[PDB]
């Protein structure tokens, strides 16, 4: 199975760039059967106080890791929606400055960028340098109120606004396809499979 | 004596670790070498003598 | 009585997992400090080469500056000091290891450590015990560099340790510009011109290649070295704005400076630091470890401690003699038992083994050799040389 | 010369020791065990 | 276009997580610091198929590709067989002075270094120098009094 | 890989391309590991003969005759030529270990 | 069209610790119907929607 | 739609570096013609997976 996978890997890297843009963005998965199979370990709320974004999230950064730590526990897979930032914007506002979609694509792809760190005293230095000390800077936004304070200026007044005036900003699921209930209620599911031998 | 110390050497080339591999070697070198050592003693000695 | 003698000195007696010898070169490994610059590494490495031209036994001394077995940047380097033939040359390596070390411990800016060869040609890069100290609590990272210097100062107080350090990255500071988004669009000035500004004023970007003598060579272009020297360059570094009157970053970014390590290493899934030691002459290295784990106990709760290496494999060898020597014991018994058809003459000739331990464990204890590998190699050919001598009789 | 050492002093000691108890142990042990299995059944 | 803490926050830790499948793995560690790159080593049982290892690596790390930040996914992740010693040291010097350091590392790397990976068992060259190339060092004062 | 192998060929090529070097470049060799491993193989193949040269006196001073001597003499070497035969046919190699 | 409908994949940002995506699309009430999908507006070179 | 000496100094040349680190290579050729096409072929030592 090990050299069936890497030949696929290596067959398809051939007419990878010619792929859609969007495609090779999200990525190709290759992966081989599964091969095993020891349980299933679900996390449900029967209060309904939390969703299943907050489930997954809870598993993969708290119980995921952990669960590896098992003697003979390999490949812990999850089957729940991966949390990411949503950003829905209201074509009758957008259409009220005069903006457009694109205008709210380009500004959070601007504002929203990764500063390169750098070295000051680095190699080649003029001489005499007695220290060399990093230095990096902060592009990226972390919470939601900096993306909903990003700037937008209206085509049609000239009146600066924001991404929040023309769109609601949101923590939700990277995809909607699929939902797990339990009983009715949301849930989330991993599956442990078993190490060789 | 021969079938004795061959014996002996065996369990310890089965080990894990660096260790096996080091013991790997003294165990294949003696026991073959007193193999062949019973073998020629049996054959070569008794037509020397 | 001689077989509790036996089994009280198999027990109790030192054991290590590999003799040392001399392969006629040793390596210096040099960490200056952080905020250390090309030419005071080069300085340190100058004074230790001029320290080694008096010696007549230094053969080659060759240095790689900004490279290092457990990092890499402008305060670490690695020296490979030959030395000559050793009917030519008397100075016992471990001692010229010993003299540099004294030699560069005195006026030196930074660590100098000289540390001899490694028995096995690829286990670990220094002839001594490896560490790594976790952090299994999520205690965090300065927990875990608070837990490192309590280890180091309890190691520094003992016997039975020559030298125990750190082997990685130092801690250092670090500037943290903080862009002010308000008044960056208060005065008119696109974020992506700063973004910009920042990231090309000390990164080298590489464009395209281009052939020179018939080769194609890349072509890079960055800042030139005399205005990426000093914060105040890359602060004064304006950019334009919506008036068309230029602004500077120091009127936009605030620099803040904190304390924080330059490296991070994990073993085992978990965040960890790594420690290197030398065991001292009249301790073997299991004693030395033994105490080191001893040490390591008292320490905050939630660090543990992890073998690597050839520790490692020392203790793998150490748990499984029991069951190796007894599994050789029970096999002579049972070809003895087929060869000979009796259950009692074959336990007449199982006997002597005791006797044979009796005299080999001595003779290692007057010599001073410790229990290593090859002391078990000889007990399992005392075992059945013994087991031939009785059956003669027998 | 020190793995040599290590490989030699261990086993020269324990050839001498073995030689030198077993000539005269190996009967006794013999005598004992066969006498008491004998007299055992 | 990261940092050390950021690098090891969102690639070695996720990269981490898979070796737990790889068959016949002892212990594995993973170092990262403030010079844009990371590295993982993973150890094997003694006396064990390399090749066999590595592709079992190589295999397993493509896992988290997806997950891995897209940035990373472009460069992609190299797996290759780790020796913790050196053997030999090939050096050229210039007793008279008349090539510098520049020179003589240009020269190692075009006529040398290539040879020496023909010779038999050889497996790594690592070249403590560099190749020659353009460099061109801007003065931000001048491109910025000149609006460029 | 065999260190003695990698060693030579890598001094072979080097003094193969000594022809091609410009004038004021000189290559050096300023560390090399390989010469240690061929002294310790040198030195324990003079412990085996040594060992050797011993146990023919030990065995000529009892059994007083060069004749009867050269009976379990020529034992030796055939047993180890044929562990030699069996090494090669298994893969192992000549080492300081199985010397 | 195929960011408005369509879901539009930007760049990352970091929520504590961990890289996620950033994604722009229409609200749900603005594209349940034909009607609303036909009054989506597009910039024009002379500056009229 | 390009020279020879542009596929050899910019396809051939580069891959050449690094294919020159294989094991059990025997040898390697490479051949650039007015094509627009280029091969470099590796043999290896007979046996080889
Ligand atoms: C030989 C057949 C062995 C069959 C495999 C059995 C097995 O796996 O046991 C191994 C040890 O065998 C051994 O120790 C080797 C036994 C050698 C038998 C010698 C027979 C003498 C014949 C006389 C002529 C591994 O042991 P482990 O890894 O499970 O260690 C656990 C310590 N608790």
């Amino acid at each position: 199975v090990e050299m069936a996978q890497v030949d696929v890997q290596n067959k398809i890297k051939a007419v990878e760039a010619r792929l859609p843009q969007v495609v090779r963005q999200q990525g190709l998965q290759v992966e081989a059967s599964s091969s095993g199979f020891l349980m299933l370990v679900g996390i449900n709320s029967p209060n309904n106080q939390y969703s299943e974004v907050d489930l997954s999230d809870y598993l993969v950064r708290n119980v995921v890791e952990e669960l590896k730590r098992v003697e003979g526990v390999g490949k812990v897979q999850s089957f729940g929606a991966e949390k990411a930032m949503r950003i829905w914007v209201d074509p009758n506002k957008l259409v009220s400055y005069g903006l457009s979609i694109s205008d709210v694509n380009n500004a959070i792809r601007e504002n929203n960028v990764e500063i390169a760190p750098g070295r000051l005293g680095d190699l080649p230095a003029e001489k005499g340098q007695l220290i060399t000390i990093p230095l990096s800077a902060q592009g990226q936004l972390s919470s939601l109120e900096q993306f909903k304070n990003i700037s937008l200026k209206s085509k049609t007044n000239g009146s600066v606004i924001k991404l929040s005036d023309v769109a609601n900003v949101e923590i939700g699921s990277q995809a909607y396809n699929f939902a797990i209930l339990e009983n009715g209620k949301p849930a989330t599911a991993a599956a442990i499979q078993l190490s060789p031998g | 004596i021969t079938l004795v110390l061959a014996a002996v050497f065996l369990p310890m080339a089965f080990a894990s670790g660096s260790v096996g591999v080091i013991y790997k070697q003294f165990t294949l070198t003696m026991s073959v070498s007193i193999l062949f050592s019973a073998l020629l003693a049996l054959i070569l000695t008794p037509a020397l003598c | 009585v001689i077989t509790g003698i036996t089994f009280a000195g198999m027990k109790y007696w030192p054991t290590a997992f590999m003799p040392e010898e001399d392969q006629g070169w040793f390596m210096t490994s040099f960490q200056l400090p952080s905020d250390a610059t090309a030419e005071r590494t080069r300085n340190v490495v100058n004074q230790f080469e001029n320290n080694l031209k008096d010696n007549p036994d230094v053969k080659s001394n060759t240095a790689i500056l900004g490279w290092g077995f457990s990092g890499a940047g402008q305060n670490v380097a690695v020296a490979f000091t030959t030395l000559k033939d050793f009917k030519e040359r008397t100075s016992s390596a471990s001692k010229m290891t010993s003299d540099v070390n004294s030699s560069m411990a005195n006026s030196t800016e930074g660590e100098t450590m000289a540390v001899l060869p490694p028995a096995i040609d690829e286990l670990g890069t220094f002839s001594g015990f490896s560490l790594r100290l976790q952090d299994r609590a999520n205690l965090g990272m300065p927990a875990l560099l608070a837990a490192q210097d309590e280890l180091m100062a309890m190691a520094a107080k003992n016997k039975k340790f020559y030298m125990v350090w750190n082997e990685g990255l130092p801690q250092g500071d670090n500037i943290s510009l903080k862009i002010d988004r308000e008044k960056l669009s208060a005065l008119g000035v696109k974020f992506s011109d700063v973004s910009d500004i920042i990231s090309t004023s000390m990164g080298s970007m590489y464009i395209n290649d281009f052939p020179n003598q018939g080769r194609m060579q890349q072509v890079i272009v960055q800042v030139e070295a005399k205005s990426r020297m000093q914060l105040k360059d890359i602060l004064n570094l304006k950019v334009m704005g919506s008036s068309g009157q230029l602004v500077s970053l120091s009127e936009v970014v605030t620099p803040q400076w904190n304390k924080a390590p330059q490296q991070y290493n994990r073993y085992n899934g978990r965040p960890s630091l790594s420690i290197a030691g030398i065991p001292n002459f009249d301790t073997s290295s299991g004693e030395a470890m033994r105490e080191m784990e001893q040490l390591i106990a008292k320490l905050p709760k939630g660090i543990g401690y992890e073998w690597t290496g050839i520790s490692l494999q020392e203790k793998q060898s150490e748990s499984q003699m029991a069951f190796l020597l007894g599994l050789s014991m029970l096999v002579v018994f049972l070809v003895l038992a087929a060869l000979y058809e009796s259950w009692a003459i074959p336990l007449s000739v199982m006997l002597v083994v005791p006797l044979g331990i009796f005299g080999a464990i001595i003779a290692i204890m007057s010599r001073g050799l410790m229990n290593d590998v090859f002391f078990k190699i000889g007990l399992i050919t005392i075992i059945g040389l013994s087991a031939k001598n009785a059956i003669l009789i027998v | 010369s020190e793995t040599q050492h290590a490989l030699g002093t261990g086993v020269f000691g324990g050839m001498i020791s073995a030689t030198i108890l077993a000539i005269f142990f190996v009967p006794v042990f013999f005598i004992f065990i066969l006498g008491a299995v004998e007299k055992l059944f | 276009g990261a940092t050390a803490k950021t690098i090891n926050d969102s690639v070695v830790t996720l990269i981490e997580r898979e070796l737990s499948g790889v068959k016949n793995l002892l212990y594995y560690s993973a170092t990262t610091d403030t010079s844009g790159t990371a590295e993982i080593t993973a150890t094997f049982k003694p006396g064990t198929d390399v090749e066999m290892a590595q592709v079992d690596v190589q295999n397993k790390i493509k896992a988290v590709e997806a997950r891995l930040p897209q940035v990373v996914r472009q460069q992609g992740l190299q797996v290759e067989a780790s020796s913790s010693g050196f053997l030999m040291l090939v050096g050229i010097n210039s007793p008279n002075n008349q090539y510098s350091e520049v020179d003589l590392s240009d020269y190692l790397v075009r006529n040398v270094v290539e040879e020496l990976k023909r010779v038999e068992g050889v497996g790594k060259v690592q070249s403590f120098g560099a190749e020659k190339a353009m460099r061109i060092w801007v003065d931000p004062n001048k491109l910025v009094s000149y609006g460029l | 890989a065999n260190a003695v192998k990698t060693a030579e060929g890598v001094r072979a090529k080097i003094e193969e391309l000594k022809l091609n070097l410009p004038e004021g470049m000189e290559f050096s060799i300023p560390y090399d590991t390989a010469p240690f491993v061929k002294i310790s193989i040198e030195k324990v193949i003079h412990t085996l003969l040594e060992a050797m040269v011993l146990v023919f006196i030990v065995m000529y001073l009892f059994l007083h005759n060069v004749r009867y001597t050269l009976i379990p003499a020529i034992v030796a070497p055939i047993a180890l030529l044929g562990t030699f035969t069996v090494m090669l046919l298994a893969g192992f190699s000549i080492n300081v270990l199985t010397m």
